[PDB]
């Protein structure tokens, strides 16, 4: 995709976890554990739904039009009967075509965004506390516990309180 | 020691293949069908007015057909043609049928309005064995066959005003009789003629005697016209033999009225898609089933499938 | 102590509401509308040549009814024909009048060239009450009606070579008396036939007598035909009656010309588009005002809006 | 958007910014100000008008066409006549339609990725003598008077000249 | 000390101007051409069925001019019709000319199955000098000119029955003598009559005597005249002068054939899309040679040139 | 482009670099050189290739039509006639028109994206041993041969093995 993130830098997805769209997986003193994002999984599906309420449910009526199967043979006119329908047909396949293609194109690029915000903002949340392991982990060089790991989560990580202690970690010899 | 912290996303076991821009190929977590490839195969009675036509084409209908009674004075949304539609009266042609098939097909009404027709000198209500209703010799409900009477046929100058706010279609007809004989045992003179006119508008119709192959074993024919006459309008019917004359007019309206070849059979269903196949849901913007569509229906395009990616790239573990 | 420098973006305070691929209504700083919704209510002289046709339909200017006549030998880019137009010379029709109109509307041109056909034997310029010009009994400026002689019309048998570098448009007509009578009085036999032909053509028509519902008073009619003749090709009329027959020729020029019905008065201004409802200016690339349109214009739409966005994303504080 | 700073880590747009699109905001020991990039805003406005000229004054000139209104009843040929010009108006919408959609989510894109390219492009800059405090904002680490400020602003600022100052108060406890 | 690591890309000294969204002119390194351009001049033989008419048109070869007898029961998938074709047998009109070259070129095949038609009480096989074959007085090949037997014409009364399983064509035509004189002289009677019918058709023609212009010195003319009738129908010719007789049916079949007008020469060659100015290659999905095309075509369209990049943004040192 | 590393960035490309389409250069006690990064590379071409494949050789048949050019004048039949074909022609053209400048705004931007990501890569991969210039260049703060430029090329690069030459060069006085 055109950030980098999903088949990228992320090696893989995750199919154990079905709460959510993007999420966080950590390994601290307490053991290891996974939790769903739910503003960056809201923000993708959003997106989605709004594609989808722009073409599901929304056809246009159409009564009398002209004929499209014959019974006898009559040249002129019938000639132009079927060139005007197979000249419509072929417009509309081909708009459904490129609809597709660039909504799907566009539909992939969106999650790997998402994807890529999410990062970024933990990367910057973080501060001097943590380095990107550049496979979308983040060493954090403090003691993190359940709660701290939360803060991270929730966006009440006080980069602060942890700076002193992770600066001597990251900067020893 | 310290922690890590990974970001990441979802991803499924079972992904589904999607197209982009530069990969006819590449699995996504979901996608939905943008494609409605199948119908239900009857065509629901609701939210369309449906017209089954049965036996009857609608122009049977129309002439009056004598197993085509019960449709008199009937409206449609949508007219059912089916193929094994069959006439069993006079025979008979259309110049332009298809024009006038669409005509009344988008006008949606069979209404018609009987007018009192001063036919002086002429024997009217003529039938045949070749149109039986109820078991006697009959003829189309909506045209009367005028013959000679006092082995006479004078010359007819019959005048109809449209004083409506409405249109008046017309529905006449010229006979072909098979032998100079039956041409005058019919009409006392040898050659008919028949013009119809408005201040707008003049047809004119010899009759050419001879014989056609046999149809229901009739050698002879009958073709039908029409004249559409508009408020303030007057239908001249100035005729010396010949004639098949109306009885009256049908309104024409406008609106969404159509007309539809199909077999499918009619259900009790609402569906506000019909094709010749059947009913069709009308949820995805596109649909292969049929180019023929009524109603609120998907756009006919030739792919049989196209899958809109509603999820992210799949990437499994 | 240090800085703070903080990096951002404007905003407004009445952004405009947009639709992306995603979002029906998305706030934008700016946005510029696509669709022109509406017409100055006249049609601009300039900078198409307008010829407005006041009373007189294309046709009635073509053949020459006498409120018709400062029209003659006139061209345009576009002839604006007025519901008002009425016919007020002798009544008649025109089998596919619609194309007729089509082609002469496209020829841009009423240039007209007598020739002189030698018409022996019968009595020329034949005029009619019907047809008032200045006060006078007069016909059709552009048609000829040929009558009888000393109670004679002969065959009629006139040859007119196409020696010019363009194509040549031929009017004639066929009247339809009345009644036997009038006929005879007209043109000696009891039936008319005129053939017009060239190399590649044949043109014959019958005239049908009998009444036909009054126009402006008068139950006959003239049925209008034509013939285009190219060059190194012949016109030969071939007639015993009934002709109503041309002075001459009109050039036929292909080109940028049309017409158009509308009722919007013409103004003394500049303007690259023409609708029936008006000019309409050509910046937007669409428009919802009239699907007929003449000239550099945007293409018609069902949209009445399309906001372009011209900005950003809108974040008010 | 896309890039997740205009309506993402940027809290918010500046209605008081009316010299520019994209800009900096300050405060140091002389006080607080506001200046617009004029380059950002360019790039932005060059892409935007160069939309502008591809659609706008650009109309295509027909002449004869078919009739589009009939006053008579007439079935097959009217039927198709009709029919085509219908064809023609809905591909034309639709294609109308596409079109602005595209042409937005594009434009709010480009929009979204200058406001990016001026913050990596300002990160950067600034290299080891400020920290990204995730809203857009630096924290600068060091005395930065009104002509250090301009000299990031256009492209001047000497990173070496301060650095001292900045490790030394970055990286204390 | 340490080092340097600079990421960067590449960039050539010669790029190309590409449009995107938003620049209708910027370099990038590389692109392709997506409309094709020109054409080799000439019509490859390969992989289609090219028939040449050369002197002939379809239609001359389908009634079976002279000079044409050569195309007879052949078949194409693409016949080709040059502008130096000419008419060199009887002069002949054919009322909707271009639906009747349609259907034939459409069908694919001149297949002619000849018939035992039951002409008795006439002259079979008239001729013509305006139609030589091999230095003979001759006549179309696919035509019959009945003309009278012991000065007498009786009233003829043929059926022939469609029994197969597939359409048969039938063309058959009416002669204009030029004088009263030369009618008699040809059918015993003032006035021809000719019926063509079917089940569920009917074609009636008067011959109209008269002169018209020359072509090729003859002043007659005949008027062609086509009929299909299908499986368990019947073809009834009721004629009593002038006809012009079918010897038999052409065969009618469906699939991908046509025809087009065009001077190239044919080659020896393999090439999909076949235009008018030459066959050309088809692997851009557009082309601006002509909006005339048969085959695996790229599609037309107004721009002489589409340049899609192939690269990236261009940025020389 | 969207990624603002070519054309942006990155000051100009190399015209030097003839064996692919994204590389290094680098300077170190060793001398200069260059290098291709063929993933990358291969990364723009296949996608540039799938579009190809999209567009190249996949034409339509079609057999009998409408005729287009006519001998004679016939009103309103060959008005419609000619107004379906130029109807369907400037469909057909506007079609191409926008799938021409579609396509070329998004390989731009791909080619954009697949050198931001290469740096990005490698920016994450140098940790704590290296600067980025704000040109596409990288400081890199310790010695560096060629075994070891070759081993950021390949991947092999290990941060902790010049971890503490490098701070201590970065966060020197
Ligand atoms: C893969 O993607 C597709 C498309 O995004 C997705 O399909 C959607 O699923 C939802 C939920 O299952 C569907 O929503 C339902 O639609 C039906 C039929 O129209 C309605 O009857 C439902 O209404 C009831 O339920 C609502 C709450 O869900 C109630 O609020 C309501 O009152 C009713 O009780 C409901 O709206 C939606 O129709 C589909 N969309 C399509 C296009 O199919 C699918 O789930 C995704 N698959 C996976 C594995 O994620
Ligand atoms: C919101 O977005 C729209 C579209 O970007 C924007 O509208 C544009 O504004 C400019 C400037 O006001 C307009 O340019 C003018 O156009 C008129 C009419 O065609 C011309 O007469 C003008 O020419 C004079 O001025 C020029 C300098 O500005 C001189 O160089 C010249 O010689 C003339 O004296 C001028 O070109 C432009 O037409 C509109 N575009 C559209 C599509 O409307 C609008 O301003 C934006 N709104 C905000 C609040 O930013
Ligand atoms: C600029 O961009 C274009 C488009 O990407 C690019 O043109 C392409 O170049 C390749 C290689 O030169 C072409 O591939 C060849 O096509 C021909 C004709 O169809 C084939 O005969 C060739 O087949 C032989 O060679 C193959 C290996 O290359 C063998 O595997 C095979 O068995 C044959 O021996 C070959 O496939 C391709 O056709 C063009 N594409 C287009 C659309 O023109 C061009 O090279 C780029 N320019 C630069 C300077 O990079
Ligand atoms: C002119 O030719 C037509 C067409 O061939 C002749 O029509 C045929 O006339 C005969 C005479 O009756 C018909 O025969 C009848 O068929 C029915 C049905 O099977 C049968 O029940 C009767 O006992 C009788 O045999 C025949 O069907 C009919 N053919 C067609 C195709 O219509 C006609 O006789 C000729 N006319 C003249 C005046 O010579
Ligand atoms: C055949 O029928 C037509 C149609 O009904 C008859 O036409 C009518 O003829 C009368 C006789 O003159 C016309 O009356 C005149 O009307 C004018 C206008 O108001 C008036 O000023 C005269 O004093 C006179 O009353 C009548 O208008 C006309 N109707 C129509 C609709 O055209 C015709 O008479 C019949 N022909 C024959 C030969 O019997
Ligand atoms: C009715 O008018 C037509 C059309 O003008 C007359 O046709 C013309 O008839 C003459 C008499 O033979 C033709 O002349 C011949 O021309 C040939 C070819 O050059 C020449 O070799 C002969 O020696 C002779 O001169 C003339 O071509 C012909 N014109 C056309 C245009 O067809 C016709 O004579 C008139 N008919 C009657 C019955 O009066
Ligand atoms: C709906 O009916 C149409 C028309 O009968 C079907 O399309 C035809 O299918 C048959 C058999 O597969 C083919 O021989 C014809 O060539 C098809 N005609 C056309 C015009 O495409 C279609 O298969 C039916 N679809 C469904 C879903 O029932
Ligand atoms: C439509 O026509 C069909 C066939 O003509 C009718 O079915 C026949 O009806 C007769 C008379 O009652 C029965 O004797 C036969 O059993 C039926 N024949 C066949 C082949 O089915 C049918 O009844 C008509 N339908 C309507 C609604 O009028
Ligand atoms: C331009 O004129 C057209 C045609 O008269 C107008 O469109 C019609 O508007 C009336 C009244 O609103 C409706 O009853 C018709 O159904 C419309 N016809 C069509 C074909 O759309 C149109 O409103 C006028 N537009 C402007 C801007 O003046
Ligand atoms: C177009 O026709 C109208 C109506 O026939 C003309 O207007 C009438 O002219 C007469 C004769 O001078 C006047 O007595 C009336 O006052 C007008 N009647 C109405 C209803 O307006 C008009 O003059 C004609 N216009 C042109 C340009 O010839
Ligand atoms: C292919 O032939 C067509 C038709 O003859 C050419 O298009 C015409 O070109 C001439 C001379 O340039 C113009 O006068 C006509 O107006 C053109 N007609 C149309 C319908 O466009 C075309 O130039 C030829 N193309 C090639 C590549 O040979
Ligand atoms: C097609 O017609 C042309 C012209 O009618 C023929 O060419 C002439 O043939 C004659 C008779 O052998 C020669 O005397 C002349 O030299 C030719 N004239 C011209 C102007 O070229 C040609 O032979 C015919 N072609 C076919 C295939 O029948
Ligand atoms: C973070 O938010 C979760 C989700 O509701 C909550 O349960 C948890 O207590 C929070 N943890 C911290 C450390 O703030
Ligand atoms: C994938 O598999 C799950 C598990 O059974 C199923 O519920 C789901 O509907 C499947 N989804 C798709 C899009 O195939
Ligand atoms: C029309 O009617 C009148 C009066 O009855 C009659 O004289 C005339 O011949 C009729 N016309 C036709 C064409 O039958
Ligand atoms: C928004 O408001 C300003 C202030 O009056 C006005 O000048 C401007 O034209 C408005 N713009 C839009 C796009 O509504
Ligand atoms: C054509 O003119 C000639 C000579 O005047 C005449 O004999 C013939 O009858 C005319 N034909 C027609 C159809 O009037
Ligand atoms: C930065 O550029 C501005 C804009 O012209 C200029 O006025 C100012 O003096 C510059 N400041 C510095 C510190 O370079
Ligand atoms: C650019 O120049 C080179 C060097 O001669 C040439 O081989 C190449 O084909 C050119 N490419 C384009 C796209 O013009
Ligand atoms: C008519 O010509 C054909 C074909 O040359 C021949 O078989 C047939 O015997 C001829 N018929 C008569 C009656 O001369
Ligand atoms: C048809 O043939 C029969 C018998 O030969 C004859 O009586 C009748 O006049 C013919 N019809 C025509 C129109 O020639
Ligand atoms: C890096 O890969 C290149 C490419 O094959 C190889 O030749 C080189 O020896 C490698 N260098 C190191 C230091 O791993």
């Amino acid at each position: 995709g055109i950030f980098g993130a999903i088949a990228g830098f992320i090696e893989n997805g995750w199919e154990g976890m079905v709460d959510g769209w993007y999420g966080f997986r950590h390994q601290n003193s307490e053991g290891r554990g996974q939790a769903a994002d739910l503003k960056s999984t809201q923000a993708a599906i959003d997106q989605i739904n709004g594609k989808l309420n722009r073409l599901i449910g929304k056809t246009n009526e159409k009564f009398h039009q002209i004929e499209k199967e014959f019974s006898e043979v009559e040249g002129r006119i019938q000639d132009l009967e079927k060139y005007v329908e197979d000249t419509k047909i072929d417009l509309w396949s081909y708009n459904a075509e490129l609809l597709v293609a660039l909504e799907n194109q566009h539909t992939i690029d969106l999650t790997d965004s998402e994807m890529n915000k999410l990062f970024e903002k933990t990367k910057k949340q973080l501060r001097e506390n943590a380095e990107d392991m550049g496979n979308g982990c983040f060493k954090i060089y403090h003691k993190c516990d359940n709660a701290c790991i939360g803060s991270i989560r929730n966006g009440t990580y006080d980069h602060d309180v942890y700076r002193d202690e992770a600066l001597n970690n990251r900067f020893q010899i | 020691p310290g922690a890590t912290l990974c970001l990441g996303h979802h991803a499924v076991p079972n992904g589904t293949i999607v197209k982009t821009i530069t990969n006819d190929q590449i699995e996504v977590t979901n996608a939905t069908e943008l494609v409605q490839n199948s119908s239900i195969g009857e065509i629901c009675d609701s939210p369309h007015q449906i017209l089954d036509g049965e036996n009857c084409t609608l122009i049977d209908a129309l002439l009056g057909d004598p197993q085509c009674d019960g449709f008199q004075n009937k409206k449609w949304d949508l007219f059912v043609e089916r193929s094994k539609a069959y006439s069993n009266c006079y025979p008979y042609d259309v110049p332009d049928y298809a024009s006038l098939r669409s005509l009344v097909a988008s006008s949606g009404t069979l209404e018609f309005n009987n007018e009192s027709f001063n036919w002086t000198g002429v024997t009217q209500n003529g039938t045949s064995s070749a149109c039986i209703r109820r078991s006697n010799n009959s003829f189309f409900s909506r045209l009367n066959w005028l013959t000679q009477l006092n082995f006479k046929y004078p010359a007819l100058n019959v005048t109809m005003p449209n004083n409506e706010q409405f249109d008046k279609l017309y529905i006449w007809g010229v006979h072909h009789p098979v032998t100079d004989k039956d041409q005058i045992f019919l009409y006392a003179q040898s050659s008919g003629r028949i013009t119809v006119s408005t201040k707008r508008s003049q047809q004119a119709v010899i009759p050419n005697i001879g014989y056609r192959p046999r149809i229901r074993n009739i050698p002879s024919r009958i073709s039908i016209y029409w004249t559409i006459v508009k408020p303030g309008d007057i239908l001249l019917i100035n005729s010396t033999g010949n004639l098949i004359a109306p009885r009256g007019y049908f309104k024409i309206r406008s609106g969404k009225s159509s007309i539809m070849r199909s077999d499918a059979p009619i259900g009790k269903c609402n569906s506000e898609c019909i094709t010749p196949n059947g009913s069709i849901p009308n949820d995805k913007p596109f649909q292969n089933v049929n180019r023929i569509t009524y109603g609120a229906c998907p756009r006919y395009v030739k792919q049989s499938t196209l899958k809109l990616a509603t999820g992210m790239r799949n990437v499994p573990e």
